[PDB]
RNA sequence: ACUAUGCUCACG
RNA sequence: GUUCCCGGGCCUUGUACACACCGCCCGUCACACCAUGGGAGUGGGUUGCAAAAGAAGUAGGUAGCUUAACCUUCGGGAGGGCGCUUACCACUUUGUGAUUCAUGACUGGGGUGAAGUCGUAACAAGGUAACCGUAGGGGAACCUGCGGUUGGAUCACCUCCU
RNA sequence: UAGCUAGUAGGUGGGGUAACGGCUCACCUAGGCGACGAUCCCUAGCUGGUCUGAGAGGAUGACCAGCCACACUGGAACUGAGACACGGUCCAGACUCCUACGGGAGGCAGCAGUGGGGAAUAUUGCACAAUGGGCGCAAGCCUGAUGCAGCCAUGCCGCGUGUAUGAAGAAGGCCUUCGGGUUGUAAAGUACUUUCAGCGGGGAGGAAGGGAGUAAAGUUAAUACCUUUGCUCAUUGACGUUACCCGCAGAAGAAGCACCGGCUAACUCCGUGCCAGCAGCCGCGGUAAUACGGAGGGUGCAAGCGUUAAUCGGAAUUACUGGGCGUAAAGCGCACGCAGGCGGUUUGUUAAGUCAGAUGUGAAAUCCCCGGGCUCAACCUGGGAACUGCAUCUGAUACUGGCAAGCUUGAGUCUCGUAGAGGGGGGUAGAAUUCCAGGUGUAGCGGUGAAAUGCGUAGAGAUCUGGAGGAAUACCGGUGGCGAAGGCGGCCCCCUGGACGAAGACUGACGCUCAGGUGCGAAAGCGUGGGGAGCAAACAGGAUUAGAUACCCUGGUAGUCCACGCCGUAAACGAUGUCGACUUGGAGGUUGUGCCCUUGAGGCGUGGCUUCCGGAGCUAACGCGUUAAGUCGACCGCCUGGGGAGUACGGCCGCAAGGUUAAAACUCAAAUGAAUUGACGGGGGCCCGCACAAGCGGUGGAGCAUGUGGUUUAAUUCGAUGCAACGCG
RNA sequence: GGGAGAAGGCACGCUGAUAUGUAGGUGAGGCGACUUGCUCGUGGAGCUGAAAUCAGUCGAAGAUACCAGCUGGCUGCAACUGUUUAUUAAAAACACAGCACUGUGCAAACACGAAAGUGGACGUAUACGGUGUGACGCCUGCCCGGUGCCGGGAGGUUAAU
């Protein structure tokens, strides 16, 4: 407030972070992949959620969830990763895209296919 | 310390409008005559006086109609902090016309309506709702 | 006089 | 007989309580993960200052060599061209700083994790009112001093007065 | 990032340049820049525009157009009108090349393409036919500039996938109120059309010309060549099996994929059981899931649909339009004050601002209206306004500024007083505490919830006598006073700051705020030197307790006191910045000064400062309320979810303790304020009941009966489990 | 204050010219004047004389000989200059300023001396002696059973007499 005192030092827009540094403005980027494993959720849960560190291409090593039930990613095994939080297990903010590269479809599945990658039936 | 004498002014119309006060003394001025008339000569003031010689008293006598005040509400636009001066096509119209807007121009102090006319714009002083 | 504690989640 | 004990009723007040004191809740310690500061350092990136360096070119200076047109008296003059040299200056070399980004044994705190350990610091007069500053102390919340605030509670307890 | 700069800043002598000039010399002067942010650091092509927005704005700079820059990296100049030259010369470099090893090459950020990078963007295409440009008298070369098409749901837009009738309301699925409904006019069908691709015949329109030999009319000595307008010719199409117009057949070749607990258009059955999984936000699952997986059923879009990332919007959640700061985040602890912002009142003059007209110009494009050509749209395009622009002369002078000379109401001076723990320096008084020696005197004193440690028969405690020392000032003393705030209480002098009142006289706007700057700033600390009764962190011992590094008790050092320097903080608080104006009241406190009879502790006003209650109004409410949190103005400070964190890092400041400035990653969907109803309290008041007291007899000990637990067993069926299960069903 | 000569650089010879040797330095005769001179100003005759700059110029090399720092980084100990085992130890040992404890009221404590007497000191508690520690900065925690020391005086024990 005060017109003179805005003058000298104007209004500083709030700069919002962004919730996913994937950096670029980028979609989608690859993942080798460490570490597949099972993690327990915050309180209200209580489940095995399945996880597995990303060693990124530009080189940021995140947590990204693997959705759907069961899959074909163990120790290596190269991923493609979306952005979206889980709002469950804290720290993991990425999903990997179920059909693209080794992270196979989910087996068996017909309604909602373009989520978890799968083909008609 | 009574920077804007302008503005306290028309404090004393619409504080006096809410006490129901009949007369509103003050300090007068040249511009405090001007405007005052402009408000007058429109009907939102009822007559008015500028009583001394040496130490100049203005009063006015502030209008009713019913139980409510005639000045629904008076704002100071052009404060000294920050001077307003618009254009002639860029002039306000304060309540869609049925209220005035009193503005400063080169053939002396006038409303807005006046102003459009006239062809001219000026430092707009306040608006008279 | 002083005198501790109550494992998790659950009322569209 | 109503002081205390157990329960209940009514009014009133405080409340960080609301499966509604069998309430909530603080910090250490243990374990897991994440980001993060310090750290003997290590390794890149950019860059300042102080110098050296001098390729090509351009400009100046010309003992040396050399020559179409001008002037020539057919001796050679002028003028050029090489070559040489001086200045500017690129690559590069040296020293020393600055800054910035990686990384580092170990280490300081921080966050997070359905059901671990120790206590109970706060919320009711939370059982020593709480908190703020500051100093010392202490496994841990914290405790104690000094000063400050009310964002403290009760005032049919006395026994006698407004 | 607060200081930067020596050809640096000027001037001249010379010198160069197309030309002005530190562009470059020689001297001469020693400046110039910077809080209106220099310098340094990070990031970045710029604009027309694009996107979003009601608009202001915020974001942005793909595509078309203008300007700049760059050409393997780093230099350099040459040649010209024009370059320090994108396929020029020249060096040096790095990295590929060809070498007969002496020496040679080479520069796709022109078009395709490769590897590589990546989440991800295209064919070693086709033609100069048009449209430019280069060349040339033109006949035409070259033009990967233009034109096209390969590829690509990547967009904006169009048409597709059929169209009538159809009851047995088929079956099969699907729910079943096993009666039936439902998917459902859906299908199968029963009639008709054939868009669209797929076959085939016709076939516009991009094309103006160019060229020949010609007539005339120009040209001229000339009916020659040349040129122009009539004028006769033949032809030019990459796209191209064009666009498009007719015929072939027969529904034929042509529909998903989201979602369905709320937000948000749309329901059930199974399977599963806090597992498996969904999740944009809240949140769904613990054996009857509308949220999970499946199925049907629906709904919403459909040649696309979802997810993703990215910008604006909603977000008045950086508020200029358009927010706040008593308690939610937020008034610096309080002053002084330069730069800066703002400034009472009255005439005169300039016109800077402001206003009015003036001409220029805002490249064309898009964006917006009236039109037009694509079969329609999308696209395309003609004109119009728009282009809210920025400059330029002329006036208007109200307002604001500049410059006048005032005026006196703000502000200040003097004059005489009034009150006050205002301050600083020096004295001195009385009570008491501790202690010191002395008299008396005989067992305790002291302390506590209760005890003990402690102190005492060496004679304490108590009592009195005389000292010594230190610190603090009972009562007066108050919702009293003074101070900017911090703060300031015995009495007396010394020096000293302000406040208020009374009526004049004087000055004549001298004012208000204040970023940086600077001063003062409780307590605790810190340093050097004094002092040291009481009290008392630390510390010790005795209690308390499960423990008690606490609370209680007995001891007790720093410190509290003083002098001088530092520190620079507090809930430094009315959690309320300073100054000024304005708008109903009552009761008081306190200190003035008037009018009246002091006629008797009064009668009646009117200034300061102050406490309490309340009106309008405001406030989320609580509350505030003429001492505003009301109504307005001036300026400053500050705020932008909670944690991380007033922390880290650097800077400054400090002897240190630390202060001050002040982030980010990460993490959560809350944290918060006021008030409401309960419940609770080792809160208060008032009551009650074999609740307790006052009794009386019991259980708990024994044996036995019964009933549970447990254990045992082939089975010891099952249920009931604090009170309110256990001689209970 | 330092570190710091940190480190690391570059320039130097000779000869001309600026200036037929300059900024300066010392300044003679001369000009006036004051008083009375071993005068003042006043002017500069020689004489002396760097350091620069610009140009030249020789050598492989110009501070050309003699002369005359090696430098930087991490670290233990001692703050420092100082002192020490004459003649195998120069150090981290001693001292040191500063710090604390402690004694000492002056015929001071203490010291040398059968003593007289000196020193301490012709000083007087801001002084003196002893002891430890060792600038400076941040600090210096708990124990008084043992041994010492200080104070206390009842009771017990206790010599000479
Ligand atoms: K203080
Ligand atoms: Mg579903
Ligand atoms: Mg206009
Ligand atoms: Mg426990
Ligand atoms: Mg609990
Ligand atoms: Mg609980
Ligand atoms: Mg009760
Ligand atoms: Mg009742
Ligand atoms: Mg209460
Ligand atoms: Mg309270
Ligand atoms: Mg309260
Ligand atoms: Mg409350
Ligand atoms: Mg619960
Ligand atoms: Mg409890
Ligand atoms: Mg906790
Ligand atoms: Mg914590
Ligand atoms: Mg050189
Ligand atoms: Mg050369
Ligand atoms: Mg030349
Ligand atoms: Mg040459
Ligand atoms: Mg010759
Ligand atoms: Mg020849
Ligand atoms: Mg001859
Ligand atoms: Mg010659
Ligand atoms: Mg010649
Ligand atoms: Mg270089
Ligand atoms: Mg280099
Ligand atoms: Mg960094
Ligand atoms: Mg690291
Ligand atoms: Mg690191
Ligand atoms: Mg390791
Ligand atoms: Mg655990
Ligand atoms: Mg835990
Ligand atoms: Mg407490
Ligand atoms: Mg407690
Ligand atoms: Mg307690
Ligand atoms: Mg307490
Ligand atoms: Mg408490
Ligand atoms: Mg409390
Ligand atoms: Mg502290
Ligand atoms: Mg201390
Ligand atoms: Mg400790
Ligand atoms: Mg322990
Ligand atoms: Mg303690
Ligand atoms: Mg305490
Ligand atoms: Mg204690
Ligand atoms: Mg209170
Ligand atoms: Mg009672
Ligand atoms: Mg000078
Ligand atoms: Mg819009
Ligand atoms: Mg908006
Ligand atoms: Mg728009
Ligand atoms: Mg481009
Ligand atoms: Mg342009
Ligand atoms: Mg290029
Ligand atoms: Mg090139
Ligand atoms: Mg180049
Ligand atoms: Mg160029
Ligand atoms: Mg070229
Ligand atoms: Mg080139
Ligand atoms: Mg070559
Ligand atoms: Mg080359
Ligand atoms: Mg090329
Ligand atoms: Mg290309
Ligand atoms: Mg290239
Ligand atoms: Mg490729
Ligand atoms: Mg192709
Ligand atoms: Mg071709
Ligand atoms: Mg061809
Ligand atoms: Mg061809
Ligand atoms: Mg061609
Ligand atoms: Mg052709
Ligand atoms: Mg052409
Ligand atoms: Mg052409
Ligand atoms: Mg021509
Ligand atoms: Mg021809
Ligand atoms: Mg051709
Ligand atoms: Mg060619
Ligand atoms: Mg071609
Ligand atoms: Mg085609
Ligand atoms: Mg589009
Ligand atoms: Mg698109
Ligand atoms: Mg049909
Ligand atoms: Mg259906
Ligand atoms: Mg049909
Ligand atoms: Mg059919
Ligand atoms: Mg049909
Ligand atoms: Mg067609
Ligand atoms: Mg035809
Ligand atoms: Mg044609
Ligand atoms: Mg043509
Ligand atoms: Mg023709
Ligand atoms: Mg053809
Ligand atoms: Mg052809
Ligand atoms: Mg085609
Ligand atoms: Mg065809
Ligand atoms: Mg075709
Ligand atoms: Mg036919
Ligand atoms: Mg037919
Ligand atoms: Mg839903
Ligand atoms: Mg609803
Ligand atoms: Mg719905
Ligand atoms: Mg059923
Ligand atoms: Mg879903
Ligand atoms: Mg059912
Ligand atoms: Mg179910
Ligand atoms: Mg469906
Ligand atoms: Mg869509
Ligand atoms: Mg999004
Ligand atoms: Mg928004
Ligand atoms: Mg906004
Ligand atoms: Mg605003
Ligand atoms: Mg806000
Ligand atoms: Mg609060
Ligand atoms: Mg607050
Ligand atoms: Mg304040
Ligand atoms: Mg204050
Ligand atoms: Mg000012
Ligand atoms: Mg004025
Ligand atoms: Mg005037
Ligand atoms: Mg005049
Ligand atoms: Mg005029
Ligand atoms: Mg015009
Ligand atoms: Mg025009
Ligand atoms: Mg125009
Ligand atoms: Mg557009
Ligand atoms: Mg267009
Ligand atoms: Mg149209
Ligand atoms: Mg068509
Ligand atoms: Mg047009
Ligand atoms: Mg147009
Ligand atoms: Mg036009
Ligand atoms: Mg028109
Ligand atoms: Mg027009
Ligand atoms: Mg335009
Ligand atoms: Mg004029
Ligand atoms: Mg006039
Ligand atoms: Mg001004
Ligand atoms: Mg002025
Ligand atoms: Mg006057
Ligand atoms: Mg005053
Ligand atoms: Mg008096
Ligand atoms: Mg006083
Ligand atoms: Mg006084
Ligand atoms: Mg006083
Ligand atoms: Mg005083
Ligand atoms: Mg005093
Ligand atoms: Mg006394
Ligand atoms: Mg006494
Ligand atoms: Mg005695
Ligand atoms: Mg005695
Ligand atoms: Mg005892
Ligand atoms: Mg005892
Ligand atoms: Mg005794
Ligand atoms: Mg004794
Ligand atoms: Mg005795
Ligand atoms: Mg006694
Ligand atoms: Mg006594
Ligand atoms: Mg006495
Ligand atoms: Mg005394
Ligand atoms: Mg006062
Ligand atoms: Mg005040
Ligand atoms: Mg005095
Ligand atoms: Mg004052
Ligand atoms: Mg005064
Ligand atoms: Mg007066
Ligand atoms: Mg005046
Ligand atoms: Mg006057
Ligand atoms: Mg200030
Ligand atoms: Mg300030
Ligand atoms: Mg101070
Ligand atoms: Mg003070
Ligand atoms: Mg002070
Ligand atoms: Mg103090
Ligand atoms: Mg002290
Ligand atoms: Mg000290
Ligand atoms: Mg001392
Ligand atoms: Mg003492
Ligand atoms: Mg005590
Ligand atoms: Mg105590
Ligand atoms: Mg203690
Ligand atoms: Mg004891
Ligand atoms: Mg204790
Ligand atoms: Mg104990
Ligand atoms: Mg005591
Ligand atoms: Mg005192
Ligand atoms: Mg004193
Ligand atoms: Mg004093
Ligand atoms: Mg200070
Ligand atoms: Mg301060
Ligand atoms: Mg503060
Ligand atoms: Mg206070
Ligand atoms: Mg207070
Ligand atoms: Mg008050
Ligand atoms: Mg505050
Ligand atoms: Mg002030
Ligand atoms: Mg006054
Ligand atoms: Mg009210
Ligand atoms: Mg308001
Ligand atoms: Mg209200
Ligand atoms: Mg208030
Ligand atoms: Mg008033
Ligand atoms: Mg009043
Ligand atoms: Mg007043
Ligand atoms: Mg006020
Ligand atoms: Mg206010
Ligand atoms: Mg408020
Ligand atoms: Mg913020
Ligand atoms: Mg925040
Ligand atoms: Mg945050
Ligand atoms: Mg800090
Ligand atoms: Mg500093
Ligand atoms: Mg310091
Ligand atoms: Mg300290
Ligand atoms: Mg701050
Ligand atoms: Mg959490
Ligand atoms: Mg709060
Ligand atoms: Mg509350
Ligand atoms: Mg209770
Ligand atoms: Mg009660
Ligand atoms: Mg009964
Ligand atoms: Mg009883
Ligand atoms: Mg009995
Ligand atoms: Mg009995
Ligand atoms: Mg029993
Ligand atoms: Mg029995
Ligand atoms: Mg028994
Ligand atoms: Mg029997
Ligand atoms: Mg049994
Ligand atoms: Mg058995
Ligand atoms: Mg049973
Ligand atoms: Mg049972
Ligand atoms: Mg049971
Ligand atoms: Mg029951
Ligand atoms: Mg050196
Ligand atoms: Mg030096
Ligand atoms: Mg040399
Ligand atoms: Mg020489
Ligand atoms: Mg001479
Ligand atoms: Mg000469
Ligand atoms: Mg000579
Ligand atoms: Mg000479
Ligand atoms: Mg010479
Ligand atoms: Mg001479
Ligand atoms: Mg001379
Ligand atoms: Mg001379
Ligand atoms: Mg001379
Ligand atoms: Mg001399
Ligand atoms: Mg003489
Ligand atoms: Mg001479
Ligand atoms: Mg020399
Ligand atoms: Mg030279
Ligand atoms: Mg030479
Ligand atoms: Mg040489
Ligand atoms: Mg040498
Ligand atoms: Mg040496
Ligand atoms: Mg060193
Ligand atoms: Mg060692
Ligand atoms: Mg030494
Ligand atoms: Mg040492
Ligand atoms: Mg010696
Ligand atoms: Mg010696
Ligand atoms: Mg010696
Ligand atoms: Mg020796
Ligand atoms: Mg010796
Ligand atoms: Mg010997
Ligand atoms: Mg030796
Ligand atoms: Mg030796
Ligand atoms: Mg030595
Ligand atoms: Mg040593
Ligand atoms: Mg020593
Ligand atoms: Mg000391
Ligand atoms: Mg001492
Ligand atoms: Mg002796
Ligand atoms: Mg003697
Ligand atoms: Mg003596
Ligand atoms: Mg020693
Ligand atoms: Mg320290
Ligand atoms: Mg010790
Ligand atoms: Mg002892
Ligand atoms: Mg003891
Ligand atoms: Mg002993
Ligand atoms: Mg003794
Ligand atoms: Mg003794
Ligand atoms: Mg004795
Ligand atoms: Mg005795
Ligand atoms: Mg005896
Ligand atoms: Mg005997």
């Amino acid at each position: 407030a005060t017109v003179n005192q805005l003058v000298r030092k104007p209004r500083a827009r709030k700069v919002a972070k962004s919730n996913v540094p994937a950096l670029e403005a980028c979609p989608q980027k690859r993942g080798v992949c460490t570490r597949v494993y099972t993690t327990t959720p915050k309180k209200p849960n209580s489940a095995l959620r399945k996880v597995c560190r990303v060693r990124l291409t530009n080189g940021f090593e995140v947590t990204s969830y693997i959705g759907g039930e069961g899959h074909n990613l163990q120790e290596h095994s190269v991923i493609l990763i979306r952005g979206g939080r889980v709002k469950d297990l804290p720290g993991v903010r990425y999903h990997t895209v179920r059909g693209a590269l080794d992270c196979s479809g989910v087996k068996d599945r017909k309604q909602a296919r373009s989520k978890y990658g799968v083909k008609r039936p | 310390s009574m920077q804007d004498p302008i503005a306290d002014m028309l404090t004393r119309i619409r504080n006096g409008q809410a006490a129901n006060k009949a007369a509103v003394t003050m300090p007068s001025s040249k511009l405090k005559v001007a405007i005052a008339n402009v408000l007058k000569e429109e009907g939102f003031i009822e007559d008015f006086k500028v009583e001394g010689d040496t130490k100049p008293e203005l009063e006015l006598t502030l209008k009713y109609f019913q139980g409510k005040a005639v000045v629904e509400s008076i704002q100071r636009v052009s404060r000294p902090g920050l001077r307003i001066y618009k254009r002639k096509d860029e002039l306000p119209k304060v309540m869609a016309g049925l209220g005035i807007a009193v503005v400063s121009t080169s053939k002396g102090v006038m409303t807005d309506r006046a102003a459009r006319q006239a062809g001219l714009g000026g430092e707009i002083i306040c608006y008279v709702a």
